[PDB]
RNA sequence: GCGGCCCCCUGGACGAAGACUGACGCUCAGGUGCGAAAGCGUGGGGAGCAAACAGGAUUAGAUACCCUGGUAGUCCACGCCGUAAACGAUGUCGACUUGGAGGUUGUGCCCUUGAGGCGUGGCUUCCGGAGCUAACGCGUUAAGUCGACCGCCUGGGGAGUA
RNA sequence: GUUCCCGGGCCUUGUACACACCGUAACAAGGUAACCGUAGGGGAACCUGCGGUUGGAUCACCUCCU
């Protein structure tokens, strides 16, 4: 499997030269569980059809993050337009304590000990972007093992 | 030799340079010189397009402007590959899903137009069916009938379409691109620089290029 | 300002006093001063006249039509 | 373009006023930067030595008095 | 003297005043065929009537 | 004016990434020399020289690996303003470890952990991720 | 302004050069001859409100010239003044 | 803030090639100076225009659009008030960051033989890249990246007033 | 034949409007462009003069030279 999820969820609207309408939008995240997620932006006159557009572009934008087993590597910000989530990796952390718009992503990822907290931006769409920007700015151990020091306990012991 | 003695040869003052660090070049008052990372660049080409073709792999030719609208169809149609010489619609790698819902329909469009009725009504009707199938086949017939996805995106430059680098970079497959000292290299995989689009280089550069995928296909 | 032309003519063709300035001193001295205004009209007349040159700029490269 | 300022580097002098005829006209205005090819350099060179001639009555101010 | 049917009087031009730098080799002016070449090679230029 | 060495090389260092650059250049303090070549048994840094007379010309050949900066998130640490000073026990690792801290000791220029290898504490430069 | 034919006096007597009119020694001398020049500026007409920034300017760095004079060799401060006279 | 010319005094900015002290550099509450226009005291003054005011009307009315007159004022000099959209709204000094078209002021080098080519500094405009931002867009003169210093904001109105 | 006229439609321009066009002072060019500062006056908005700014609109037609 690799669990869909339903975050950002609202009511805006079209208005045409006759009356008022409304369309519908949502943004979803799927994760298999393991660091693998994608996040859709879908919008459609309604809910339903824009859940699964936000599925159509969940499973496209997968992207692969290696993990500690539940977790994190190291601690890194995820600035995305005045967004600025930090995180905490956080050995034995016991639980993820995130938030809304927030903990349901890194739940899906096999992320489970973990902390974190949404600053500066407010919108749904900004601060899970900012935890999608927090993925791909971290640095593997082994990575930065390739990087520089070419041994781990070089870098680290 | 010396790529028809002018690989490198002569390029536009609005080369505008950003592209400046992997060509050197010599200017001559407008510039002209792409020379280094062009030179060698063209034999790892010839490396990707045989193991992506020990992995059978087809090529898109996508080379507009009339400056090799033509040596597309030629180096397309003399191996396999599929190919757009004419207006590259934007879309055939992210819409492509939905640009084969057309192909779908051509595909029964031609078989109705050989086995449907072509000409079993009004003589007008007959004439739409006539109609649409070409027009069907000048802009989608290059790719006509792809199926397995192209592996390697062929773009004539970055200089003029960058988006078709774009959508490229959306299965990270290899790009293969030749461009010009005025461009953007964000994205592409394998880049092989050299002069603009141009029929002479365009014989000698597409030519060798469909040539070298027929290595990997044996 | 001062044409002649001889005598055959039977014409007046004033095109040296639109030559010279003809409403070039009037343009400033037939509406009061404002000192500043014309100076803001002048910005926005350049923005438009530097844009045309862009323009001719913008349709060299392609066009294609 | 012209061969005035080119033929003619340093300092455009007015004792002879002939020179400065050809970058003003029979009416008494000094011609602009735009027509003849001339960088300010020459072209306010021009203006200084213009200046000092019409105080002397060399060259006139306007057309008529 | 046509451009479509012959071309280049400049080297590697399009007479329409579209391709003026020797980068051009083989486009033409699409509106009026005019393949950017040597005007040597319009030396070589045969047409039909 | 250009009041602190240290904090404008960060700088090219910075925006040497950001402009695809293999070799900056820049007046010498051994200071700087110093962590070019803890830099250097690190692997951040590669082949420093200093090579000038009255000019000492110091030469440092930055490193990428994929296509990205192996020096990406750096920054200076103690400021002219507010020089912070770190005990042993005290001392934060860049990264949980997975980044150091160039800090001045009491034999010359080592990094977080060579500190702590040292037994003493000091002036906390910059960290390095 | 100071004219060319007071200042290379001054300088070849303060310097030992001709072309030694960079040691402070004779830096503050040209600055305060320079205003000893000046002085029939200010003394006349006396609304320059641009050369006032002017004065500022040449003044002020010369402040700040005999601040460095001061705390490096009081001997030749005092010397300074003793061979000019530009302390009071 | 300021467009005619010149005389007297004189300031700021910049450049080719060298000689030097050797960080003598930057900002800064209280403070001081400059400070458009306008008002007032005083001595001259008044062509044009113009607050208050008289008159004819569009109008339901005109102490408003317009016009005929007209005082303060507009101008010069000596002071006080020490005020602003004193706003490319971008505080100041220094360092760093692919180019094109220009405008404007000097110099070095080469056949300045000719209305040029290749560099080095200041001011300024438009299109853009790296970057930032809510967007517009600024973009080597930055709203980009730092160090330093001062002032300012914690919803608006009340009130930038008693 | 589309310039006149009645209705419809596409593109563009402008809005502090979308609750959606005692005196009209601002927002369309509000049919007298807006705003800040200074002085004075008037039932009251503000007006007049002076300096500055863009947090402003159109640069569409009618007649003359290759």
């Amino acid at each position: 499997e690799l669990q869909e999820k339903l975050i950002a969820v609202n009511r805006v609207s079209k208005t045409v030269k006759g009356g008022r309408i409304f369309s519908f939008t949502a943004l979803t995240v799927v994760g298999d569980g393991n660091g693998r997620v994608g996040f859709g932006y879908g919008k459609a006159r309604e809910v339903p059809a824009a859940i699964q557009k936000a599925m159509e572009k969940a499973r496209r934008n997968m992207i692969n993050v290696a993990l500690n087993n539940g977790t994190l590597q190291h601690p890194v910000k995820g600035v995305h337009t005045g967004s600025r989530v930090f995180m905490q990796p956080a050995s034995e952390g016991t639980g993820i304590i995130a938030g809304g718009a927030m903990r349901a992503v890194l739940e899906v990822a096999g992320v489970h000990n973990v902390l974190a907290k949404a600053y500066g931006s407010t919108n749904p769409i900004n601060v899970v972007r900012a935890t999608i920007d927090g993925l791909e700015n971290m640095n593997s151990p082994e990575m930065v093992a390739a990087k520089r020091g070419k041994s781990v306990e070089e870098i680290l012991g | 030799m010396l790529k028809a003695g002018v690989h490198f040869g002569h390029q536009t003052r609005y080369w505008n340079p950003k592209m400046k660090p992997f060509i050197f070049g010599a200017r001559n008052k407008v510039h002209i010189i792409n020379l280094e990372k062009t030179v060698p660049m063209f034999n790892e080409a010839l490396a990707e397009l045989n193991k992506i073709a020990s992995r059978k792999g087809k090529i898109l030719f996508v080379g507009t402007k009339r400056a090799a609208s033509e040596a597309v169809k030629d180096a397309a149609l003399s191996c396999d590959q599929f190919f757009v010489n004419h207006r590259w619609l934007g879309g055939m790698l992210t819409n492509w899903k939905t640009v084969r819902q057309s192909i779908k329909r051509l595909k029964d469009l031609e078989t109705q137009s050989q086995d449907g009725t072509f000409d079993k009504l009004t003589k007008k009707e007959a004439l739409m069916r006539t109609r649409e199938l070409e027009k069907l086949e000048n802009s989608l017939g290059g790719i006509k009938d792809m199926g397995g996805l192209p592996d390697a995106l062929f773009v004539i430059d970055a200089d003029h379409e960058h988006i078709a680098i774009k959508e490229a970079n959306n299965l990270g497959i290899p790009v293969f691109a030749i461009v010009d000292t005025n461009s953007d290299p964000d994205g592409v995989d394998f880049v092989i620089p050299g002069n603009d689009d141009a029929i002479r280089a365009v014989t000698l550069y597409l030519g060798a290029v469909a040539a070298t995928v027929r290595e990997g296909r044996s | 300002i001062k044409v002649r032309e001889n005598e055959p003519f039977d014409v007046a063709l004033r095109r040296f006093k639109r030559s010279c300035e003809k409403a070039g001193v009037l343009a400033e001295v037939r509406r009061r001063e404002f000192y500043e205004k014309p100076t803001t009209e002048r910005k926005r007349a350049k923005a438009s006249a530097v844009k045309r040159h862009a323009k001719k700029l913008a349709r060299e490269n392609a066009r294609r039509t | 373009f012209c061969r005035f300022t080119a033929e003619g580097v340093q300092e455009i002098d007015y004792k002879d006023i002939a020179t400065l005829k050809n970058y003003i006209t029979e009416s008494g205005k000094i011609v602009p930067s735009r027509i003849t090819g001339t960088r300010a350099k020459y072209q306010r060179q021009l203006a200084r030595a213009i200046k000092r001639a019409r105080y002397l009555s060399l060259l006139p101010y306007t057309d008529r008095h | 003297f046509c451009a479509r049917i012959f071309g280049p009087v400049k080297d590697y031009e399009c007479l329409c005043g579209k391709y003026k730098r020797l980068k051009h080799r083989g486009v033409i002016c699409e509106k009026c065929g005019v393949e950017v070449t040597q005007t040597k090679v319009r030396r070589e230029r045969m047409g039909h009537i | 004016s250009m009041q602190d060495p240290i904090a404008d090389m960060l700088t090219r260092i910075r925006n040497g990434q950001a402009a695809n650059k293999a070799a900056v250049t820049m007046p010498s303090s051994k200071l700087k020399v110093a962590i070019a070549n803890v830099l250097k048994e690190e692997g951040f840094i590669e082949d420093f020289k200093v090579e000038g007379d009255t000019k000492p010309e110091l030469e440092l050949t930055l490193k990428y690996f994929q296509g990205k900066a192996v020096v990406e998130s750096i920054q200076r640490v103690s400021r002219p303003g507010l020089r912070i000073y770190k005990r042993k026990d005290e001392l934060p690792k860049v990264m949980a470890g997975l980044g150091i801290a160039v800090v001045s000791t009491s034999k010359g220029v080592m990094t977080d952990r060579a500190a702590r290898q040292a037994g003493l504490g000091g002036e906390i430069i910059c960290y390095v991720a | 302004s100071l004219s060319t034919e007071a200042t290379a006096k001054i300088v070849s007597e303060f310097g030992r050069d001709a072309n030694d009119t960079g040691s402070t020694e004779v830096q503050v001398a040209l600055l305060t001859a320079q205003i000893n020049h000046l002085q029939g500026h200010f003394a006349e007409h006396k609304k320059d409100h641009h050369s006032r920034r002017g004065l500022l300017r040449m003044v002020s760095q010369r402040r700040k010239l005999l601040d460095y004079l001061k705390r490096k060799d009081v001997a030749r401060y005092t010397q300074l003044i003793e061979r000019l006279g530009l302390r009071r």
